């Protein structure tokens, strides 16, 4: 199937450099133009930059223009944001785009215009003076305080990171249901800490093995962490 | 440019009633216009574009109209996997995208499922202690929680955190955490979570003594 | 023009 995939993204020292990658996999890259949009917090989706399938044109947002360079590899499959001179404003969630007819596609008329779909799933840039910390990753087993009914919560405490974002999967995805990955909080020291919990069956806390997988992939921290009862 | 406009910013409604958004544009865009749904943690996802054709495996329940430069996004049945944020954009001069509209779902009355889980020896043998309260599917949103730490009420030291409303029962989640050191958490005994909700009919209280 | 086949 048609999937796009985002890396690169990390802190980055306000007026610095940063280079962001998107791979294709399930279509023809080399026919396809792409896009580069990005989500903030408080503004909203705003458009950064289009590349057609060769790559002859380019066309950028205002705000980016002298500063971001969108480019590609289609013997790579892999689009490219050259981000320079990188501002506050900067700071964002950055996906990258597969070009669309905004019609169907029988359709034939004078004006036809163009979107963009299957968006991946995003890469976080802050741009932030901070060093990077990665995480640090503690069980928060089960026990009988934390039971009630039939169910056990169990989950993982992960503290002290910087800068966003860490994932959290439980048995490797294969742990979905229940699971409640708690938006991160701002310690008093600047750094992130979140817990991710998942409620399981009590009678198999011990035929079955439950293991948080948290990726940092700011610092490239992967830490796997299994959940005893005590 | 060209500014669309979306309303409302939130929207609350019950299961299986009909919803709709508009979506105002600063000149005419012709029918270019598209519409996304973003589900939490994940990216925005292509709905409809022309103003009114459905991508394809979108549900029936969706559907879009417009009238030259105000465009509505309609939902039939509202179900539980429809809380989402829909944003319009036009395609027509560049891509500009909308505030976006958060759909909220009413639910019924939920009490929460209260779990304390007691600090590790893996973080205990670093220096800090954190205990962690937990608040499992419960509704509404507004909940109390206070920390009493041998029945002392704690003050200055706990952090929270809720979860989007969930995709499937329409709940949410809070994440209690009282940080302490080492030391000032071996100079106590009882570590206790008073938590307060609508459809709790007393003050649900879970508590640990260190050292159990 | 930016909103044409860029495929």
């Amino acid at each position: 199937q048609v999937q796009l995939v985002e890396s690169g993204g990390g802190v980055v020292q306000p007026g610095r450099s940063l280079r962001l990658s998107c791979e294709a996999s399930g279509f023809t890259f080399s026919n396809f133009g792409m896009h580069w949009v990005r989500q903030t917090p408080v503004k909203g989706l705003e458009w950064v930059a289009i590349i057609w399938f060769d790559g002859s044109y380019k066309y950028y947002t205002d705000s980016v223009k002298g500063r971001f360079t969108i480019s590609r590899d289609n013997s790579k499959n892999t689009l490219y944001l050259q981000m320079n001179s990188l501002r506050a404003e900067d700071t964002a969630v950055y996906y990258c785009a597969r070009a669309r007819k905004g019609q169907r596609s029988d359709y034939y008329g004078s004006e036809t215009k163009y979107t963009f779909d299957n968006w991946g799933q995003g890469t976080l840039v802050t741009v932030s003076s901070a060093s990077t910390k990665g995480p640090s990753v503690f069980p928060l087993a089960p026990s009988s305080k934390s039971t009630s009914g039939g169910t056990a919560a169990l989950g993982c405490l992960v503290k002290d990171y910087f800068p966003e974002p860490v994932t959290v999967s439980w048995n490797s995805g294969a742990l979905t249901s229940g699971v409640h990955t708690f938006p991160a909080v701002l310690q008093s020291s600047g750094l992130y800490s979140l817990s991710s919990v998942v409620t399981v069956p009590s009678s198999s806390l011990g035929t079955q093995t439950y293991i948080c997988n948290v990726n940092h992939k700011p610092s490239n921290t992967k830490v796997d962490k299994k959940v005893e009862p005590k | 440019d060209i500014q669309m406009t979306q309303s409302p910013s939130t929207l609350s409604a019950s299961v299986g009633d009909r919803v709709t958004i508009t979506c105002r544009a600063s000149q005419s865009i012709n029918g270019w216009l598209a519409w996304y749904q973003q589900k939490p943690g994940k990216a925005p996802k292509f709905l409809i574009y022309k103003a009114s054709i459905l991508e394809s495996g979108i549900p029936s329940r969706f559907s879009g109209s417009g009238s030259g430069t105000e465009f509505t996004l309609t939902i039939s049945s509202l179900q539980p996997d429809d809380f989402a944020t829909y944003y319009c954009q036009q395609y027509s001069s560049y891509w500009t995208f909308g505030q976006g509209t958060k759909v909220e779902i009413k639910r019924t009355v939920a009490a929460p499922s209260v779990f304390i889980f007691p600090p590790s020896d893996e973080q205990l043998k670093s220096g800090t202690a954190s205990v962690v309260c937990l608040l499992n599917n419960f509704y509404p949103r507004e909940a109390k929680v206070q920390w009493k730490v041998d029945n002392a009420l704690q003050s200055g030291n706990s952090q929270e955190s809720v979860t989007e409303q969930d995709s499937k029962d329409s709940t949410y989640s809070l994440s209690s955490t009282l940080t302490l050191s080492k030391a000032d958490y071996e100079k106590h005994k009882v570590y206790a979570c008073e938590v307060t909700h609508q459809g709790l009919s007393s003050p649900v209280t879970k508590s640990f003594n260190r050292g159990e | 023009d930016p909103n044409a086949n860029p495929n």
